[PDB]
């Protein structure tokens, strides 16, 4: 059973470095190369490099050459990579992926990746903003800007108003991420009866509870 | 120091037969730049499919093949099926780099397609005074999952200030998407029309604010 560990996410302070881990269990880890690769949420993949987990030779993309840092450990089968003087444009996800050179050449089996985060924030609560209209159903939404970290939990009337809710994903933006959510309600209950967003944000003890007025 | 391309999006039914194609910008893809083909399927999980141009990888369906088509390396899926409806990379190796394609997307059409459904929300009165004011365009339950946003504002083009999500799986299989505008309490007040357009299979949805 081929199967190659890695965390799921990582926080660190611009400045530092992380040592990312990748362990493989499920094959002699010495006769499959393992290679590193960015993935900037939709922005494609960047080979970072390879090593050989045999004799500890690499082979770096010359991009990363001052940044990325291949070393494997063989009694415990893991690939690590260190990353130094990160910055806010550091966070991406990084796999780790496992390639028969030996074989039929190609990048079987893959980590799940792990999310790296560079922030130099403090756990900082969302400022909800009430998203009505202006002009059959009526749409309206709430937004949970400038928050960290992730994530935060958004409710419309505590729960009633649970059919027909989209919870869009966070964008990251000057350290700090921004979401909205909406609801589709009858034209007929808006602006009758009220409609609340109900944002939590567990990091910060937060629970911020905004009606939706007409304006 | 070459550039992979591949198609962007492309769309297909089960039963039909379908070739990803790969691109390299200097010149043919040989056998010597040993093509990979991997699909990254939601929840950012890959599988490599085919390696060396054109060997399967071990568990991977046979109607997956690759091959070399005049100047490109090709992956072809003989006989969709819905489960192949994800994004597919290649890599070609150049002597000692892998560079990989853009991706495509790959819609293999289990449900009908389906228009997005657009709003945009001014910035709320709350934030204006925090002299910040952001309009938000929320985008949902559309398919295939490709739209295009662009935002007008007074009727020029808007090139910067936007920032786009990438579409998310709804539970019924669609899917969501949320383009933000952000501008100063200034900006706002400046301007006169914003508007959110979004291109969806060939046509276009455009919600217009009117300050
Ligand atoms: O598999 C092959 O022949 C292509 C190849 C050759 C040399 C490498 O160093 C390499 N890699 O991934 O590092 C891959």
């Amino acid at each position: 059973q081929v199967q190659l560990q890695q965390p799921g996410a990582e926080l660190v302070k611009p400045g530092a470095s992380v040592k990312l881990s990748c362990k493989a269990s499920g094959y002699t880890f010495t006769s499959y190369w393992m290679h590193w690769v960015k993935q900037r949420p939709g922005r494609g993949l960047e080979w970072i490099g390879r090593i050989d987990p045999n004799s500890g030779g690499t082979k770096y993309n010359e991009k990363f050459k001052s940044k990325a840092t291949l070393t494997v450990d063989k009694p415990s089968s893991t690939a690590y990579m260190q990353l130094s003087s990160l910055t806010s444009e550091d966070s991406a996800v990084y796999y780790c992926a496992r390639y028969d050179y030996y074989g039929s050449s190609y990048f079987d089996y893959w980590g799940q990746g792990t999310t790296l985060t560079v922030s130099s924030a403090k756990t900082t609560p969302p400022s909800v903003y009430p998203l009505a209209p202006g002009s059959s159903m009526v749409t309206l939404g709430c937004l949970v800007k400038g928050y960290f970290p992730e994530p935060v939990t958004v409710t419309w009337n505590s729960g009633s108003l649970s059919s027909g809710v989209h919870t869009f994903p966070a964008v990251l933006q000057s350290d700090l991420y921004t979401l909205s959510s909406s609801v589709t309600v009858p034209s007929s209950p808006w602006p009758s009866e009220t409609v609340t967003c109900n944002v939590a944000h567990p990091a910060s003890s937060t629970k911020v509870d905004k009606k939706i007025v007409p304006r | 120091q070459a550039v992979v391309t591949q198609e962007s999006a492309l769309t297909t039914s089960p039963g039909e037969t379908v070739t990803l194609t790969c691109r390299s910008s200097t010149g043919a893809v040989t056998t010597s730049n040993y093509a990979n083909w991997v699909q990254e399927k939601p929840d950012h999980l890959f599988t490599g499919l085919i390696g060396g141009t054109n060997n399967r990888a071990p568990g991977v369906p046979a109607r997956f093949s690759g091959s070399l088509i005049g100047d490109k390396a090709a992956l072809t899926i003989t006989g969709a099926q819905t489960e192949d409806e994800a994004i597919y990379f290649c890599a070609l190796w150049y002597s000692n780099h892998w560079v990989f394609g853009g991706g495509t997307k790959l819609t293999v059409l289990g449900q009908p397609k389906s228009s997005p459904s657009v709003t945009l929300f001014p910035p709320s009165s709350e934030e204006l005074e925090t002299n910040k004011a952001t309009l938000v365009c929320t985008i949902t339950d559309f398919y295939p999952g490709v739209v295009t946003v662009d935002w007008k504002v007074d009727g020029t083009p808007v090139t910067q200030g936007m920032e786009t999500t990438q579409p998310s799986k709804q539970s019924n299989n669609k899917y969501m998407a949320s383009s933000y505008l952000t501008l100063t309490a200034r900006a706002w007040e400046r301007h006169s029309s914003y508007s959110c357009q979004v291109t969806h299979e060939g046509h276009t949805v455009e919600k217009s604010l009117s300050r």
